[PDB]
RNA sequence: AAGCAGCUUUACAGAUCAAUGGCGGAGGGAGGUCAACAUCAAGAACUGUGGGCGCCUAUAGAACUUAUAACGAACAUGGUUCUUGCCUUUUACCAGAACCAUCCGGGUGUUGUCUCCAUAGAAACAGGUAAAGCUGUCCGUUACUGUGGGCUUGCCAUAUUUUUUGGAAC
C-alpha cells in the first residue's frame, strides 16, 4: 500500500459516496488522507469539492486506483 | 487514553445520541471508555414537551451510543 | 596509514598512542589547559594593555600608542569635590573593562570577559572515580517481558582499560586534544611558548619574572 | 512586494510560509522566553534549535561545523560576540515538533545570562509565557536560578526546567553513576524545594537533560520514545516512563524500592538512561570505532559515515550525540505538556496590568516591550495580546511612563494618545528578520515605526468603537528583577558634540530599557547600570555604535538614599499654613513586604505586624515611605479636600531627600499638625501646600537624625576548598563584604559562598577576586533585594576628617558622601540642618539650646 | 500510524468541516483533537442531512461517529508528510 | 468526578429499580433491578420486565445476563 | 532481535534471448619533502558581463559581516611617513604608530611526469565548452521466475464501546 502512495485514488465509503484524491498517507487502521479531494453521489451530476481530507479506515469499503501520480 | 470533559465539568450538556435521541443533563463523570455520567436527566421525548427522567437519581450512558455532545 | 604518506604531509593517530605521548609528554606541557586560568593573559588583554598603557604586573609594559598629553584641566566633572575615593581603581581594572574604568580609549579590542568557571578534575585510581576533593552528597508497568535490559547491556565493563587515558586526553591542549592533524615544521612547534603564557609562580629569581615580561612582550609584539 | 528584500534568509526546512499560517492561530504560539544563570547554555541551546531548524547556516564555518569553538547564532552583535556574553534578546521563530508530530510554532528568547543584564530577563519573563530555566550540573541550583524560579512564580509564568552541561559532570568531574545520579536527586530536589506549588521532574515532562556544547537534548520520555518502544509495548510504556525516576529498581520484570538482595543498586534511571549514556561517552573517546559502530548499528540504529568516523575525539562525540539523540523534538513536547493555555495566560495579562475582563475582540491590544536595533535600524519588539496588525495601518502608541494616570483617568470616567503607522513587521529569526505581511494575536513581532512615541515600554492598541476606549485597560510599566544603582558620570570631552550624544543618550534609554538615564541641571549626566558589566556594554555600544565622541567618566557611583534613625523630638511649624510632620523608620518586615481597600489594608498591617487601630485606619498612602495622619482634628473634611495635594507635596518630597536630594526610604511620615488660614483660595492654598509639604519631611527627617543608605550588592561566589581562604581575606579589605553562608555543591570541588557587598566598596571586586583567585574562582554582584544598609557614620557631624585624594575614615564616611553628592548635584554651592528649611531663627536659637 | 491522527492533532485552530454518520455536518475551528478521533470544536454551524442549518458554541463529538473531517489546504505542505 | 464504574456500583448497592434504554432500538425499555455487573458492563437484571413505547405494558423476562454493548441509559425509576 | 512473506541485490539456472527499463561504464586508484601552472576566508544581495533556461553556473563593482584565533594554534626582515631618547653624521639603531614590500612556509585546483594495486571492456563511435559520459548512440547485469544475502517493511499479541471480527436485515 506504501507502493500506492500518491497515486489518486476513487474510494467508495459505506455511505455509497465516491470520493476522488491523491493518497497522501495511510495507517494500520487505513485511515486515509486524500489531497484535494471531491465528493460525488449519484453517478458527473451532485459533486463537490472537499479539498484536503482524511477518511476513517472504518467506514471506508474499498479503494481503487485512479490516475497517475504526479 | 483518558479523554478531557474537564472543561464540560458541572455544566449542562446536551447529548445527542443513537436513534435520534436527545438528552440534557450536568455531567458528572466520565472515563476512559468515555461512558457518562449525568445529573438531572432529562428526555427530549419526540415533539414539544421535555421529559425530566431523573433528578437527583443522576444516571449513567454508554460511551458508544453518544452522537455527541454540547456545551 | 598513520600518516599520509612518504611524503609526510599529514598525521592520524589511536588513542592510545597519544595518551602514550601525552604521559611523556606531562613535563613540557604544564597542563595549564584551563582557559579561565590565562585571565588578563589573553592576547585581547594585552593589546588593551598596549592601547591604554596599563600594564598588568605579570604582563610587559609597552610604549603608549598615543602621547599623554592632559587636556581636561579640571572641568566640574571627575573634580577632587565631586567624585569619591574609596576604591582603588588600579590597572587591573582599566585592562578588565576598558570602556567603563578609562575614558577616551582608542582601538580597544573587546576582551573575552570568562568561560564557566572550571571545575577539571585531573587523577593522579580508576576510571570515573569519586574524587575526595569533592563535596559529598546528601540524599533524602510492573510486569514487563523477561527481555528488555537497558541499552548496552552485554557491554560489561563501562569503562574500557582506555578511557581513563580517553578522558585525561580529551581535556589536553590543542596538540594532544587531537587524533589527526596537519604537519609543521620544527621551525614552527613553539614548545617554550606555553610556559612564559602561564602566571609566573611566586619565588622565582625576579631575573627569571623578568624574562617572562621580556618573551611575553615580545610574543605580543 | 518585498520579495525581492529578503534574499539573504536561509532555507528551513520546513517552508516559511506554513509558518505564518501557523501563527494565525493563537492557541498554537508558544513563547518559550529561555532564562537562565550565567554560561549555562542558553544561547547553545537555542542555537540547537536553530541549526535543528534551518538548512544550512551561511555564517558558520567548518571550524564550529566540527563544534570545537561552539556557535553562538542568536548573538550577532559585535560586543556580544567578542565579549562571549549575551546581551539583547534576540530569539527564533521556529515550526517545532513533539514526539507526537503535531508541529507548532515558537517564539524563543534567549535572556542574558550574567546577572547584571536581568533587565532582559524581565522582558523575558513579561514577554514569554513559558519559561525554561537552564540549569548547570555543576554550578548546581545558584540563589540566581532561585530568583528566576520565585520570580517567575510571582508573575505567573510556566516553568520547563532544562538541566544543563551533563557532560560536564561526566567528563570534568568524572563521577561514578550512581554518585552522580544522587547530583540530580539534589538537584531536582532543591528545584522542587524553591517551587512551592508545583513538583518538577523528568516523568511529567518538566526537567530536561541537555548538554549543549556536544549538542544533545532529551527527555526520558522522548528517550524511552526512542530507544525503548520497540521493545516495550504501547500498553505499558506510559506507566514504564512515569516510574523510571528514582527509589525502584530492576533485575529482570521486577520492580522494588529495595535493591532486593541483588549485586547493583541502581535505581532505573542510573540502569536504563545514565548508564547507556555513560556508555555512549566512553567508549565514544575510548572503544574502538569498528566495534562501537557494530554497537550504534545494532543497539541505536546508528549509521556513522566514513568522514564521521575520521573525526577527532571531540567532534566525533558531538556527531555521534547527534545521530543517537536525533533532532530534537523532546524539548518541544516538554514544552507543550509544561504550558496550559488556560489558568495561566488570563491571570498573566491580568498581573502584567490590571484585573478586568477578557478584551473587546475587535479592538488590537498590545504590549511594547523593548525598543531593539537589529540591522542597524530602530525597531520594536511587540507582543500581540489581542486583534490583528495589519502593515501599514495606524495605531495609537502609550509609553507605560503614563499608565496609572490614564487608568485613574478612566475610573473617573480627541485622545492625547501619539498614532503611528506600522512600516514593517517581522518575525525575528536571528541573524535574519523575516518580514510578514500582518501579525496576529499572541506572538512576538518587531515593528519598525512604533519606536519614536514611547520611551521604553509602551502599549499598543486601535479601538474601532470608543467602549472600547472605555473598556482599554493598559500595561503596568515593566517591573525589572532588579532596580539599577550603579552610577556613572558622563560629559562629551568635546562639548561642542554634547547635542548629538543626547540623541545618544535617548537611543540607549530605548535600547538598553534597565538604563535610568538621569539629566543633571548642571550639564553633567548621569546613567543608572544594573552593574558593572551593564553599564560597561552601555558605553561601548553608546560610543563606537551609535554616537561617536570622546566621551569623559567619572569613577563608578552610587545611588544613596537617606533615610531616619531614631523618632524626631521636635515637631516644627512650617510656613513660607504651619505643618509639623513626625518622622520614623519603618519596621523590618514592613519594608521588605512594602518593597515586593482601607479596611483591607488596615487589616494586613495591623494583624500582620503591630499597629493601632486610629494609625493603621488613617494611613494616607504608601510610595516607592508611607504617609500616615493622626491629629485630633481631624475631623473636617478638610483634609479630605486637600488629602490629594498633600499626597502630590509628598511625592516630590519623597522623590529627593532633604541630604542630597536623592530618594527617601523606609520612612514613615505621621502628620501631627495642619494649619489652615482663615481666608482660602484654592489656588495660593494648594500652590503653597505643595512647598510645606516638601520643607515638611525635610524636618521630618532631619529632626529624626538621618542616616544615609548605601545599596547592597548580594554577592555569590563560587571557588574551590583550597582557595577559599584567600576570598575571605578580600573580604577583610573592604568596609563591607559580610559573609553569610558558605554552601558547599554537592559533588564537586566548588563552595559556593554568598555575601554581602555594598556597590560603594565593589568595583571590578569580580576582577580582582579572579585575579587573586587565579581564574579558579568566580564572582557575581546581584542586587535585586533593594536592600540598603547604613553607611557607618553619622550625618550632620561638622567636624570629620576626609582625605582629599585618599579614601576616608570608616566613622567619618556618611559626612564625605553627604557633602559629594550634594556638590555632584550642585547643592553645596560653597551640613543642611534646619536652617534653609526655616528652623527661623529664635526657634532656631531655641533648637541650638537643645 | 502517525500521519492520520497527528494531522488531525495539528488541525488544531483550523476551520475544519466534520461530516458525520447520521450526515449532519459540523463546520468550526477545531479546539481540540483526542488521540481517539474524538475531536471538540467551537463556533460550530450545523447542516442537517435535511438542510436545517443551525449554529451553536461549544460541541464535542466521538471519533467513531466521524465520517471524516475535512482540514484547510495549508497543511498540504507540512513537517508531517516529510519523511 | 465519580467515575462511571463505581456509579453504577452505587446503583446495584442502592439496588432501586432500574430502567435501561438499549442500543439503536427505541421500541422496548427494561425495568428491573441490577443484581451485579462486570467490568465489560455486562448487567444481570433482576424482575425484568419489557416496556414498549410501541399507555405501557410489558412481559415479566425474569433475571437477564444482558450484554453491556446493547446498553445505552441506565436511569432509575 | 529469530522465522515467514514483500522489497533491494546477489553467485546465479533461468523468460526474452526481440523492443525494451533500471543501475554503472564511453579513460583507473593510491602514493612522490616529483615538477610546472593558476589562484588562495567564506559572503552577496544588487548590477553588469556570458551560458544554462524571473532562477542557477562563471567573473568583477560597490553595499552591508566578522577576517580573527589560527592561508601558518609559528612568526621574522626591510622600505616610506610620524613621534620619542642615541643625536652629533653614514652606517647599526632602542620603542611604537600607519601604509607598503622581502623572506621562511601551507593549502588547494589543473595538468604533466615517477613508483605500487587492480581486471573488464562497450575503455566503441560522433558532437564542445574554461571543464567532464556534458550530450546522442552505445554496451555490462538486467526489465518476469526459484535457491542465497541485507531491510525500508507487516505477522509472530490484541472478537468487549473510539476503527478490522459489523446494529443488521427488511
Ligand atoms: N564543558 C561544557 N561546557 C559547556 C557545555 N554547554 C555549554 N558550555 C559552555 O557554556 C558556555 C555558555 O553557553 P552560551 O549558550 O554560549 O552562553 P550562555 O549560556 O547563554 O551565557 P550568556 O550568553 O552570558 O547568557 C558556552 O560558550 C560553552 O562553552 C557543556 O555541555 N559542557
Amino acid at each position: 500500500l506504501a507502493n500506492l502512495i500518491d497515486y489518486k485514488l476513487r474510494v467508495l465509503t459505506q455511505d455509497g459516496r465516491v470520493y476522488i484524491g491523491q493518497l497522501m498517507a495511510f495507517d494500520k487502521h487505513m485511515n486515509l488522507v486524500l489531497n484535494e479531494c471531491i465528493e460525488e453521489r449519484v453517478p458527473k451530476v451532485e459533486k463537490r469539492v472537499l479539498g484536503l481530507t482524511i477518511l476513517r479506515g472504518e467506514q471506508i469499503l474499498s479503494t481503487v486506483v485512479e490516475d497517475k501520480p504526479l | 487514553s483518558t479523554p478531557e470533559l474537564k472543561k464540560y465539568m458541572d455544566k449542562k450538556i446536551l447529548l445527542n445520541i443513537n436513534g435520534s435521541r436527545k438528552v440534557a443533563g450536568i455531567l458528572r463523570g466520565y472515563d476512559i471508555f468515555l461512558n457518562v455520567v449525568l445529573d438531572d436527566a432529562m428526555e427530549i421525548n419526540g415533539e414539544d414537551p421535555a421529559n425530566n427522567h431523573q433528578l437527583g437519581l443522576q444516571t449513567v450512558i454508554r460511551g458508544n451510543s453518544i452522537i455527541s455532545l454540547e456545551a | 596509514k598513520k600518516v599520509n604518506g612518504t611524503s609526510y604531509k599529514k598525521w592520524s593517530f589511536d588513542l592510545p598512542e597519544m595518551s602514550n605521548l601525552y604521559r611523556l609528554s606531562t613535563p613540557l606541557r604544564d597542563e595549564v589547559t584551563d582557559k579561565n586560568y590565562y585571565y588578563l593573559f589573553d592576547k585581547k588583554s594585552f593589546f588593551n594593555g598596549k592601547a591604554l598603557n596599563n600594564a598588568i604586573p605579570g604582563g610587559p609594559k609597552f610604549e603608549p600608542l598615543y602621547p599623554r598629553e592632559e587636556e581636561e584641566d579640571y572641568n566640574e566633572f571627575n573634580s577632587i569635590d565631586r567624585v569619591i575615593f574609596r576604591v582603588p581603581i588600579r590597572s587591573e581594572y582599566k585592562v578588565a573593562f576598558p570602556h567603563l574604568y578609562n575614558s577616551r580609549p582608542r582601538s580597544v579590542r573587546i576582551p573575552w570577559y570568562n568561560n564557566p568557571v572550571s571545575c577539571i578534575i585531573q587523577n593522579d585510581t580508576p576510571a570515573l572515580f569519586f574524587d575526595p576533593s569533592l563535596n559529598p552528597i546528601p540524599h533524602f508497568d510492573f510486569t514487563l517481558p523477561e527481555d528488555f535490559a537497558p541499552l548496552l547491556a552485554e557491554e560489561e565493563e563501562l569503562i574500557l582499560p582506555n578511557t581513563k587515558d580517553a578522558m585525561s586526553l580529551y581535556h589536553s591542549p590543542f596538540p594532544f586534544n587531537r587524533t589527526k592533524g596537519k604537519m609543521v615544521r620544527a621551525q614552527d612547534v613553539a614548545l617554550a611558548k606555553k610556559w612564559f603564557l602561564q602566571h609566573p609562580d611566586e619565588e622565582y629569581p625576579v631575573k627569571v619574572k623578568v624574562s617572562y615580561q621580556k618573551l611575553l612582550k615580545n610574543y605580543v609584539l | 512586494i518585498f520579495t525581492q528584500l529578503k534574499k539573504n534568509i536561509p532555507k528551513t526546512r520546513y517552508n516559511r510560509d506554513y509558518m505564518l499560517s501557523m501563527a494565525n492561530i493563537p492557541e498554537r504560539i508558544i513563547n518559550v522566553g529561555v532564562i537562565g544563570p550565567l554560561h549555562s547554555g542558553k544561547t547553545s541551546l537555542m542555537d540547537l534549535l536553530v541549526i535543528d531548524s534551518h538548512k544550512r547556516i551561511p555564517d558558520m564555518s567548518k571550524n564550529v561545523e566540527l563544534g570545537w569553538k561552539p556557535l553562538r547564532y542568536l548573538d550577532n552583535l559585535k560586543q556580544e560576540i567578542d565579549r562571549g556574553l549575551s546581551i539583547k534578546l534576540n530569539g527564533s521563530t521556529l515550526l517545532c515538533t513533539d514526539l507526537e508530530s503535531k508541529s507548532r510554532m515558537i517564539n524563543f528568547l534567549d535572556a542574558p545570562g550574567h546577572v547584571n543584564f536581568m533587565d532582559e530577563t524581565a522582558v523575558a519573563l513579561a514577554a514569554s509565557d513559558l519559561v525554561l530555566i537552564v540549569i548547570d550540573v555543576v554550578e548546581g541550583v545558584t540563589f540566581v536560578v532561585e530568583q528566576l524560579i520565585k520570580q517567575s512564580i510571582k508573575n505567573n509564568v510556566a516553568m520547563c526546567f532544562v538541566i544543563n552541561k551533563l557532560d560536564r559532570l561526566i567528563l570534568d568531574l568524572k563521577l561514578p553513576p550512581m554518585d552522580a545520579y544522587l547530583k540530580l536527586n539534589h538537584i531536582i530536589a532543591n528545584i522542587n524545594s524553591f517551587t512551592k506549588g508545583n513538583v518538577f521532574s523528568p516523568i511529567d515532562n518538566n526537567i530536561i537533560f541537555a548538554s549543549t556544547k556536544l549538542g544533545f537534548t532529551f527527555t526520558i520520555k522522548e528517550f524511552v520514545s526512542y530507544y525503548y518502544a520497540h521493545s516495550i509495548p504501547s500498553s505499558k510504556i506510559d506507566d514504564f516512563t512515569t516510574r523510571l525516576w528514582g527509589s525502584v529498581y530492576y533485575h529482570k520484570g521486577n520492580f522494588r524500592t529495595k535493591p532486593f538482595e541483588n549485586v547493583e543498586k541502581y535505581p532505573t534511571f542510573v540502569e536504563f538512561i545514565l548508564i547507556p549514556l555513560y556508555k555512549i561517552f566512553s567508549y565514544a573517546l575510548s572503544m574502538e570505532k569498528d566495534k562501537l559502530k557494530n554497537l550504534l548499528r545494532s543497539n541505536f540504529r546508528v549509521n556513522l559515515s566514513q568522514e564521521a568516523l575520521q573525526y577527532d575525539p571531540q567532534p566525533f562525540l558531538k556527531h555521534v550525540l547527534q545521530l543517537i539523540f536525533r533532532q530534537q523534538t523532546g524539548l518541544v513536547d516538554a514544552i507543550t505538556r509544561c504550558y496550559q493555555p488556560f489558568e495561566l495566560f488570563d491571570n498573566k495579562t491580568a498581573h502584567l496590568s490590571i484585573p478586568g475582563k477578557s478584551t473587546p475582540e475587535g479592538t488590537l491590544w498590545a504590549h511594547v516591550l523593548k525598543t531593539v536595533d537589529y540591522g542597524g535600524a530602530e525597531w520594536s519588539l511587540v507582543r500581540i495580546y489581542s486583534g490583528l496588525l495589519k502593515r501599514g495601518d495606524t495605531v495609537r502608541i502609550l509609553d507605560t511612563s503614563q499608565s496609572e494616570s490614564r487608568q485613574k483617568r478612566q475610573l473617573h470616567d480627541d485622545d492625547e494618545t501619539p498614532s503611528c503607522e506600522v512600516e514593517e513587521i517581522g518575525l525575528l529569526g536571528g541573524r535574519y528578520v523575516y518580514p510578514v505581511h500582518e501579525a496576529h494575536k499572541g506572538q512576538i513581532v518587531l515593528i519598525k515605526g512604533i519606536s519614536s512615541a514611547y520611551i521604553k515600554s509602551a502599549t499598543l492598541y486601535s479601538v474601532k468603537s470608543k467602549e472600547d476606549m472605555k473598556q482599554l485597560k493598559f500595561f503596568k510599566p515593566l517591573d525589572y528583577i532588579t532596580e539599577a544603582v550603579f552610577k556613572i558620570v558622563l560629559q562629551p570631552l568635546l562639548p561642542r558634540e554634547l547635542p548629538k550624544l543626547l540623541d545618544a543618550l535617548n537611543k540607549i534609554s530605548k535600547y538598553y530599557p534597565g538604563v535610568i538615564i538621569k539629566v543633571e541641571e548642571s550639564g553633567e549626566h548621569v546613567i543608572l547600570g544594573n552593574g558593572e558589566l551593564y553599564m560597561d556594554c552601555l558605553l561601548y555600544d553608546l560610543r563606537a555604535s551609535y554616537a561617536k565622541i570622546e566621551i569623559k567618566i567619572s569613577d563608578p557611583l552610587t545611588v544613596f538614599s537617606e533615610s531616619c534613625s531614631n523618632e524626631s523630638f521636635a515637631s516644627i511649624p512650617v510656613s513660607n499654613l504651619s505643618i509639623s510632620v513626625a518622622a520614623e523608620p519603618m519596621d523590618s518586615k514592613m519594608i521588605q513586604d512594602l518593597s515586593r481597600n482601607p479596611r483591607k489594608l488596615s487589616k494586613i498591617l495591623r494583624t500582620e505586624y503591630g499597629w493601632d487601630s486610629l494609625a493603621s485606619r488613617n494611613v494616607w498612602s504608601f510610595y516607592n515611605l508611607i504617609n500616615d495622619t493622626l491629629p485630633d482634628e481631624i475631623s473636617p473634611e478638610l483634609l479630605s479636600k486637600y488629602k490629594e495635594q498633600i499626597i502630590q507635596g509628598f511625592y516630590w518630597a519623597v522623590k529627593e531627600g532633604p541630604l542630597a536630594e536623592e530618594p527617601i526610604y523606609g520612612v514613615q511620615y505621621k502628620l501631627l499638625s495642619i494649619s489652615v488660614p482663615s481666608d482660602v483660595n484654592i489656588d495660593v492654598m494648594k500652590s503653597q501646600i505643595i512647598p510645606l509639604m516638601k520643607k515638611a519631611c525635610y524636618v521630618g527627617l532631619l529632626t529624626a537624625i538621618p542616616i544615609l543608605l548605601e545599596p547592597i550588592y548580594e554577592v555569590d561566589i563560587t571557588v574551590h576548598a583550597p582557595l577559599l581562604p584567600i576570598v575571605e581575606e578580600l573580604m577583610k579589605k573592604r568596609r563591607g563584604s559580610r559573609i553569610y553562608k558558605t554552601i558547599k555543591v554537592a559533588g564537586t570541588p566548588l563552595l559556593e559562598v554568598r555575601g554581602q557587598v555594598p556597590v560603594i566598596e565593589s568595583a571590578g571586586f569580580e576582577t580582582d577576586l579572579r585575579l587573586s583567585t587565579n581564574g579558579l574562582g568566580m564572582c557575581q554582584l546581584y542586587f535585586w533585594h533593594k536592600i540598603w544598609r547604613k553607611v557607618p557614620g553619622d550625618v550632620l557631624d561638622k567636624d570629620a576628617f576626609i582625605p582629599k585624594l585618599k579614601p576616608a575614615p570608616i566613622n567619618s564616611l556618611s559626612r564625605d558622601f553627604v557633602m559629594k553628592t550634594r556638590r555632584r548635584k550642585g547643592i553645596s554651592t560653597g551640613g543642611p540642618t534646619l536652617e534653609k528649611y526655616i528652623s527661623a531663627e529664635l526657634y532656631a536659637q531655641l533648637r541650638e539650646n537643645g | 500510524n502517525g500521519i492520520p491522527v497527528k494531522l488531525l492533532n495539528e488541525a488544531q485552530g483550523h476551520i475544519v468541516s466534520l461530516e458525520l454518520t447520521t450526515g449532519a455536518t459540523y463546520r468550526g475551528k477545531l479546539v481540540e483533537s483526542e488521540d481517539s478521533m474524538n475531536v471538540q470544536l467551537r463556533d460550530v454551524i450545523a447542516t442537517e442531512p435535511q438542510g436545517a442549518v443551525t449554529h451553536m458554541d461549544q460541541i464535542f463529538v466521538r471519533g467513531s461517529q466521524i465520517k471524516f473531517i475535512v482540514v484547510p489546504d495549508l497543511l498540504k505542505n507540512a513537517p508531517l508528510f516529510k519523511k | 468526578m465519580v467515575p462511571p464504574i463505581n456509579c453504577i456500583f452505587n446503583f446495584l448497592q442502592q439496588q432501586t429499580p432500574v430502567t435501561i434504554w438499549l442500543f439503536e432500538q427505541i421500541g422496548i425499555r427494561i425495568k428491573g433491578k441490577i443484581v451485579g455487573f462486570d467490568e465489560f458492563m455486562n448487567v444481570v437484571i433482576d424482575e425484568a420486565v419489557e416496556i414498549p413505547v410501541n399507555v405501557e405494558k410489558g412481559t415479566p423476562l425474569g433475571k437477564i445476563l444482558l450484554k453491556g454493548d446493547n446498553i445505552t441509559l441506565i436511569t432509575s425509576a
